[PDB]
C-alpha cells in the first residue's frame, strides 16, 4: 500500500530551524514529485512547496520562499522540508503528499506538528470550578491554566466519570501560556456526597494533578 | 491568480441524507479540479478529481461534477464519518496549489437551548493576582451563540476568549467555554459579574451572574 510517513516535528523558538522528513513506501518514489502541504491550527490547508521527480525544479509558496527549501534523497525513498527563520505564523501541522499527475494531492502522509514559540515548558496551574449548588442539573470542573506547549490530558474520577464531561480546546492566551477548561454536568442532589476529581496531565513537564471539585463553603 | 470559494461554509444535514457541496472559481479551471475529505483528526484525503473522477479505494456514494467555474460533489447517503471538512483544490501556472476556504458537514438536529452556568474565580487562584470568571453554555444546537460579559453593567470587550467543543457524538450537541480575564485588583473593585447569552433556543437572552463575596 501507498505510505508516507512524517517525522521531525517539534516545539522550536522563533527564528530557529527544524528539518522535517518523510519516507515514502509501497510505490516508486522517484516516478512523481513530492509536495508539503500544511494547516495552522483552526485554519485551512495551505500547499507550501513542491519539488519535480528528480529534484530538479522546486515551487514554493509567497509566504515561505527563501526560508524553507524543499529537497528530496530518491534512494532513500525520502522527501525532506528545510524550515529556516521559523516564525510563529508557520506553527502548523505539515503534511508532506505525492502525486499521479502533478496536478492533485492523490496520497497523504499522517502530518508532523511544528510549534514555533518562545515560550518555555511549564506545567499547568488546576484550580476549581466550583458547583453552585442552588432540573436539577449542577456544572463543575477545572480550569487548566498557563502551560505550554500542548497538550494536556484531563479524565474525571480516574476514568470512572465520562458521561456529561466536556474537556475544551485550549485557547492560546497572549502571555504564550495555553489555557482550557473540563466542565462535567451531574445532578445537583449528588454534590454532598459524591467525590468529584479532575485528573491533570501535563506529560511535557511531567506535571500530574489530581484536584477534588466540592461546593464552595 | 484563482480563487475558489466554497458557500456555505457549513452544511448541516441528517444522517443517511444526500449532500452536495459547492466549489466555485473565480475564473474557469476547466475540469482541473479535486475534493479532499479531512475526518476528525484525520490527514486529509483524495476523494474526487478531474471533477468527477473518484480516486482509487474511495465508496461508490461520493460522485463529483462541473467543468468551468461552478463545480460539485455529492454524498449520496451520508455515513457518520462523513460529517467532515471538504476542501476543493486547483493548480494554476503550473506552480501554484491552492484550495478553497473548506465546507463542513454538520449533523443537523432539533433546536437545543444552552443551560448556562457562571462560576467565580477560586480563592487559590486570586492569590497570585489574576481572576478568571467562566461561562459555561451546555448542550446547545445550531453552533451560533453569543456571549456577552458585563461588570457592574459595563459590557466586556476585548478581555475574553471562547472555546467550542466538536459535536457531541450522541446528541449532536456543542458546548462552549468563555473565559473573563481581570486582575485581581480590578476583580475586587466590582461586585456583579454577568454572562448574558443569546441563541435561538431561547425567546430572550439569559443571563447569569454572581455578586463577588456573597
Amino acid at each position: 500500500q501507498v505510505q508516507l510517513v512524517e517525522s521531525g516535528g517539534g516545539v522550536v523558538q522563533p527564528g530557529r530551524s527544524l528539518r522535517l522528513s518523510c519516507v515514502g513506501s509501497g510505490f516508486t518514489f522517484r516516478r512523481d514529485a513530492k509536495y508539503w502541504v500544511r494547516q495552522a491550527p483552526g485554519k485551512g490547508l495551505e500547499w507550501v512547496a513542491a519539488i519535480s521527480h528528480d529534484g530538479g525544479e522546486e515551487d514554493y509558496a509567497e509566504s515561505v520562499k527563501g526560508r524553507f527549501t524543499i529537497s528530496r534523497d530518491n534512494s532513500r525513498e525520502t522527501v525532506y522540508l528545510e524550515m529556516n527563520s521559523l516564525r510563529p505564523e508557520d506553527t502548523a501541522v505539515y503534511y508532506c503528499a505525492t502525486t499521479r499527475s502533478g496536478w492533485y494531492f492523490d496520497y497523504w502522509g499522517q502530518g508532523a506538528l511544528v510549534t514555533v514559540s518562545s515560550a518555555s515548558t511549564k506545567g499547568p496551574s488546576v484550580f476549581p470550578l466550583a458547583p453552585s449548588s442552588k432540573g436539577g442539573t449542577a456544572a463543575l470542573g477545572c480550569l487548566v491554566k498557563d502551560y505550554f506547549p500542548e497538550p494536556v490530558t484531563v479524565s474525571w474520577n480516574s476514568g470512572a466519570l465520562t458521561s456529561g464531561v466536556h474537556t475544551f480546546p485550549a485557547v492560546l492566551q497572549s502571555s504564550g501560556l495555553y489555557s482550557l477548561s473540563s466542565v462535567v454536568t451531574v445532578p445537583s442532589s449528588s454534590l454532598g456526597t459524591q467525590t468529584y476529581i479532575c485528573n491533570v496531565n501535563h506529560k511535557p513537564s511531567n506535571t500530574k494533578v489530581d484536584k477534588k471539585v466540592e461546593p464552595k463553603s | 491568480e484563482i480563487v475558489l470559494t466554497q458557500s456555505p461554509a457549513t452544511l448541516s444535514l441528517s444522517p443517511g441524507a444526500r449532500a452536495t457541496l459547492s466549489c466555485r472559481a473565480s475564473q474557469s479551471v476547466d475540469t482541473y479540479l479535486a475534493w479532499y475529505q479531512q475526518r476528525r483528526g484525520q490527514s486529509p484525503r483524495l476523494l474526487i478529481y478531474d471533477a468527477s473522477k473518484r480516486a482509487t479505494g474511495i465508496p461508490a456514494r461520493f460522485s463529483g461534477s462541473g467543468s468551468g467555474t461552478d463545480f460539485t460533489l455529492t454524498i449520496s447517503s451520508l455515513e457518520p464519518e462523513d460529517f467532515a471538512v471538504y476542501y476543493c483544490q486547483q493548480r494554476n501556472n503550473w506552480r501554484t496549489w491552492t484550495f478553497g476556504q473548506g465546507t463542513k458537514v454538520e449533523i443537523n438536529r432539533t433546536v437545543a437551548a444552552p443551560s448556562v452556568f457562571i462560576f467565580p474565580p477560586s480563592d487559590e487562584q486570586l492569590k497570585s493576582g489574576t481572576a478568571s470568571v467562566v461561562c459555561l453554555l451546555n448542550n446547545f444546537y445550531p453552533r451560533e451563540a453569543k456571549v456577552q460579559w458585563k461588570v457592574d453593567n459595563a459590557l466586556q470587550s476585548g478581555n475574553s476568549q471562547e472555546s467550542v467543543t466538536e459535536q457531541d457524538s450522541k446528541d449532536s450537541t456543542y458546548s462552549l467555554s468563555s473565559t473573563l480575564t481581570l486582575s485581581k485588583a480590578d476583580y475586587e473593585k466590582h461586585k456583579v459579574y454577568a454572562c448574558e447569552v443569546t441563541h435561538q433556543g431561547l425567546s430572550s437572552p439569559v443571563t447569569k451572574s454572581f455578586n463577588r463575596g456573597e
